[PDB]
RNA sequence: UACCUGGUUGAUCCUGCCAGUAGCAUAUGCUUGUCUCAAAGAUUAAGCCAUGCAUGUCUAAGUACGCACGGCCGGUACAGUGAAACUGCGAAUGGCUCAUUAAAUCAGUUAUGGUUCCUUUGGUCGCUCGUACUUGGAUAACUGUGGUAAUUCU
RNA sequence: UGGUGACUCUAGAUAACCUCGGGCCGAUCGCACGCCGGCGGCGACGACCCAUUCGAACGUCUGCCCUAUCAACUUUCGAUGGUAGUCGCCGUGCCUACCAUGGUGACCACGGGUGACGGGGAAUCAGGGUUCGAUUCCGGAGAGGGAGCCUGAGAAACGGCUACCACAUCCAAGGAAGGCAGCAGGCGCGCAAAUUACCCACUCCCGACCCGGGGAGGUAGUGACGAAAAAUAACAAUACAGGACUCUUUCGAGGCCCUGUAAUUGGAAUGAGUCCACUUUAAAUCCUUUAACGAGGAUCCAUUGGAGGGCAAGUCUGGUGCCAGCAGCCGCGGUAAUUCCAGCUCCAAUAGCGUAUAUU
């Protein structure tokens, strides 16, 4: 290479996009944005592959360039704009609202939310720094920087912000016994309560999480998103409630659903 | 005395029996560099054009097993044929190379 | 005499049925004889057999399926 | 770089010893009472049986409470019971190890057309299959090696677009009727 | 008569102002139905004028009892002319393209980049 | 399918190899009816190349006195479409090949608390105590005169 | 003030500095026009700095084939380290100046070789292994060989520039121009590898951009590399031949069945092809769907290797007579050839089957 890369091969694309092999040689290649390339869903895939509102990319371009899609309250006309975790998608013509939160299998789920629930979002805070004239600044997981946050807010907490103004409405601390979602690694998509944090100086901390069914799983500290105060989430959960069923229980659920209806 | 022989071919059949007699005499006497060209591929419909090109290669392949046929329909195909004739490795006939002619 | 490196070898043509199809200074395609670099079971010093003469096979000339150009 | 895939398998294996009298008699017998075209179909069915046996004996070495042994054993047993090569009461891995190639050759569409009385012989059944005279409940099937499930057994009907079936006469009868 | 039409996966796409669906055509002993008759039957089904229905991608199953394709019914002809591919509009006769190969355009473009000025327009 | 068979002696038992046997890849010979996929100038010469094509780009939103066209209404600076050209961006992606390269590349694992960054996204953008109801000079495109056998020369 | 596991971190205060080859503090453009000359709401384009994204670049640990007929190697001309600086985007012998004599090695240094780009991976596979990976994904390198640059955020760029070396083009002889290890195509080399085709409709990329471009890519063409499915007949009557069953001690008798074999008849069924239409598609082709024609020597004719053993299948007949030849090996052929050349018959695989070579 002599500079930055502009193409993404279809088999090099993230597996949670669920792109097939024989449609083309290339994958949509998310443009630069608030979310990482391996941890985002472009607008073209969400509108075309997921919602089936379009069949080709030019149709997605028509939908985008009619200024119908809103991401986090702002109109996006980029077909490959990286939409990521907790992002709110508003389609005012069809009157739909979505929050990109993970399915239990580790994939972005089509999750419909109430319009009044689309007025806020949660952000895990990445860093805090005092900038010039002694002004505290807050940087979250989607590149949002806020001047003058609450002094009790520290790193690895979660802020609930209003999307119209971008100001902190509330916050949740990283304490033992709080609700969290795993946003990376093997346990991706699982919702539980924090029971531990194993501090390794010079290395990664370890958060042990206990599920609602009694199942325990550890993750890195960077893979934890605090979503609730103790036991109740501050967002709406998908069809699955974060519990990962084993393949035997999923088989039993499939057979029971086939038996009851069919 | 020639340096290259251009064999003209029928699109439908390979050659007549007269052409087979001429080919037997030319093979026995000695072949210089040769090129095969088909004359009548344009008159047919296109589906029949492709199928008859396949059938013609099948028919000719029992005497010229690895030789590419050309086409003689337009002036640009003639130009490609002339360029092919110019740049081509020369089969050398051992008899006429020693005596003057 | 091989074209690609100038080395001279001795190749086996099967019979007087086939030997009369080879004249002097013809271009012959030659294979190994079968024992991976070892000699024929009766005649010594030969490890190769003639496969094609004048860019046409010996089997199609022995069986009369083709004729060779001169 | 293309939008093409290159996944492909060989579906049989040629035998190690080519000329065995007992083996030649066995495969020729199987071709005989099953109306098969050549030896490659025997080798194909033997290959699928060998794959199933290899999977079963790999699963059998695990501990009997292993989750993967339970899941893959139940899946293999259900797949064998679905096509009628295992009985509904013989769902265990030892019974998988006890299977034979005749059980899989019995489940072909050609054999089932012969058995259900749609044809007078096994070769007539193959010719009848290949000539689009047979359907499986909606769908004309050309393939004699179509393995019939248990829910397709009572549905091998007889191609309502054929002279033998629905009733439009064929080419030869239509031409012969025009002679008079 | 004996040829029937059903629509399977209906969807009201308000973002491109249309209705999109999967079309199952049953013709037990006929050929594959021409898209014109499918369009008239869809117009009769959905109570619309037949020039706003665009159908494509019909594949007839082995044996020949069923054909499956895709279709969309637009709100008007203007939304059709806005949101349809050019080739489907040309299939319906509403669009026409220039008759020029890629070789002519490419060789012309490479020819007029040897020339600077208004004389670029003088290359034919 | 955790497999062997023939060959030394007059005969036997053996060490031992050769030969057989089955797959896989390249070439080749003979033959070839249907249909679904599908590799393909790598090996030898990272040898040499005729010709053609493969990188260009405009929105309401940088610069429109090309009638190149064009409705006005007739002093309305510029209606509008728009070649050219200036300006901005891209051309560092892609594609090809495997010559070099032997702790080198590369794979996993870590660090930048030792660095750089077009773009996107967010913040910041009266925080400076010191002609503006708008500043200056050109240069293309255009017009005209030319030089060279020749050029995407000027 | 705030942070880290740890700052010479971030933030604060003071004294100054602040480069003309100069650092921010908007002399920019569009759309609706409206409230009390003034106030204005949407955007676009810039914009020092901070964070973010895409990365890039230098480091950490461990991991590579063959060779001792390579046993000692490095050190002026940096080899290992120290001090100060230069240069660099930055850490650093990166370089310079001054000092120390260090650094590596039978745990294989150093040197040479490779028919060596590395990896994901592929073939084979009881278990263990052995061989391969030029090749569509990731990373590296290169654009005939070296070297030096310009612009730019990013290149030591070659579908950019400047030289030299080797080639090679045009010429009015003064001069000018070049780089297919891009897509086709050609020559050469060879045992060895496709069309100078159509299109941006799909996948995506770029741009001022919903509109343009793309030999990236898609689609056809050649294509027995390889993989999958699968025709070349089936049935009925008649005639012989067997096997069962009934009555017979048996021979025998069975419109008693079943199954074969046809120099015997018969119409039934279908594809292969020929060719309307629809469908397919950017427009086509092919496939699929359907009209019409389309089979008895159903001449609408299946080949490739073999028949002594290994190894399945002839001591048949004619010809040759240690010749011609066959034969992987043992061997056959010298006048009764189970093996050569043929006819007939038989065997194995089958739209495939031999041969050479690499490798398991």
């Amino acid at each position: 290479a002599r500079g930055p890369k502009k193409h993404l091969k279809r088999v090099a694309a993230p597996k949670h996009w669920m792109l097939d092999k024989l449609t083309g040689v290339f994958a949509p290649r998310p443009s630069t944005g608030p979310h990482k390339l391996r941890e985002c869903l472009p607008l073209i895939i969400f509108l075309r592959n997921r919602l089936k509102y379009a069949l080709t990319g030019d149709e997605v371009k028509k939908i985008c360039m009619q200024r119908f899609i809103k991401i986090d309250g702002k109109v996006r006309t980029d077909i490959t704009y990286p939409a990521g975790f907790m992002d709110v998608i508003s389609i005012d013509k069809t009157g739909e609202n979505f929050r990109l939160i993970y399915d239990t299998k580790g994939r972005f789920a089509v999750h419909r939310i109430t319009p009044e629930e689309a007025k806020y979002k949660l952000c895990k805070v990445r860093k805090i720094f005092v900038g010039t004239k002694g002004i505290p600044h807050l940087v979250t997981h989607d590149a949002r920087t806020i001047r003058y946050p609450d002094p009790l807010i520290k790193v690895n907490d979660t802020i609930q912000i209003d999307l119209e103004t971008g100001k902190i409405t509330d916050f949740i601390k990283f304490d033992t016994g709080n609700l969290c979602m795993v946003t990376g690694g093997a346990n991706l998509g699982r919702i539980g309560v924090i029971t531990n944090r194993e501090r390794h100086p010079g290395s990664f901390d370890v958060v042990h999480v206990k599920d609602a069914n009694g199942n325990s799983f550890a993750t890195r500290l960077s893979n934890i998103f605090v979503i609730g105060k103790g036991n109740k989430p501050w967002i709406s959960l998908p069809r699955g409630k974060g519990i990962r069923l084993t393949i035997a229980e999923e088989r039993d659920k499939r057979l029971a659903a086939k038996q009851s209806s069919g | 005395v020639a340096d290259t022989i251009l064999f003209l071919l029928d699109p439908l059949e390979g050659w007549d029996s007269t052409g087979d007699y001429c080919l037997s005499c030319l093979f026995a006497q000695g072949l210089p560099t040769y090129t095969l060209a088909v004359q009548g591929i344009s008159g047919l419909p296109l589906k029949k054009q492709i199928d008859t090109r396949k059938k013609l290669s099948k028919a000719v392949e029992k005497r010229f097993p690895h030789d590419k046929l050309l086409l003689l329909d337009t002036q640009q195909e003639a130009g490609m044929l002339l360029r092919q004739l110019a740049n081509q490795k020369q089969q050398h006939l051992a008899f006429r190379d020693r005596r003057a002619y | 005499q091989l074209i690609k490196n100038g080395k001279k070898i001795t190749a086996f043509v099967p019979n007087d049925g086939c030997l009369n199809f080879i004249e002097e200074n013809d271009e012959v395609l030659v294979a190994g004889f079968g024992r991976k670099g070892h000699a024929v079971g009766d005649i010594p010093g030969v490890r190769f057999k003639v496969v094609k003469v004048a860019n046409v096979s010996l089997l199609a000339l022995y069986k009369g399926k083709k004729e060779r150009p001169r | 770089p293309v939008a093409r895939s290159w996944v492909c398998r060989k579906t049989y294996v040629t035998p190690r010893r080519p000329f065995e009298k007992s083996r030649l008699d066995q495969e020729l017998k199987l071709i005989g009472e099953y109306g098969l075209r050549n030896k490659r179909e025997v080798w194909r069915v033997k290959f699928t049986l060998a794959k199933i046996r290899k999977a079963a004996r790999e699963l059998l070495t695990l501990d009997e409470k292993d989750p993967r042994r339970l899941f893959e054993g139940n899946a293999l047993l259900r797949r064998l019971v679905r096509i009628g090569v295992l009985d509904e009461g013989k769902m265990k891995l030892d019974y998988i190890l006890g299977l034979k190639i005749e059980d899989f050759l019995e489940r072909r569409l050609q054999t089932q057309v012969f058995k259900l009385g749609l044809a007078k012989s096994i070769h007539h059944a193959r010719v009848l299959i290949r000539q689009r005279h047979i359907r499986v409940r909606k769908q004309v099937v050309n393939i004699p090696s179509f393995i019939v499930r248990l829910d397709s057994q009572k549905h091998i009907d007889f191609s309502l677009r054929s002279p033998y079936g629905g009733g439009r006469p064929g080419r030869v009868k239509r031409k012969n009727a025009k002679k008079g | 008569d004996t040829v029937t039409i059903r629509t399977r996966k209906f969807m009201t796409n308000r973002l491109l102002q249309r209705k999109q669906m999967v079309i199952d055509v049953l013709h037990p002993g006929k050929a594959t139905v021409p898209k014109t008759e499918i369009r008239e039957k869809l117009a009769k089904m959905y109570k619309t004028t037949p020039d706003v229905i665009f159908v494509f991608g019909f594949r007839t199953h082995f044996g020949g009892g069923k054909t499956t394709g895709f279709g969309m019914i637009y709100d008007s002809l203007d939304y059709a002319k806005k949101n349809e591919p050019k080739h489907r509009l040309a299939r319906h006769g509403l669009y026409e393209k220039k008759k020029t190969s890629r070789k002519q355009r490419k060789e012309r473009k490479n020819r007029m980049k040897k020339v600077r000025g208004t004389a670029k327009a003088n290359v034919g």
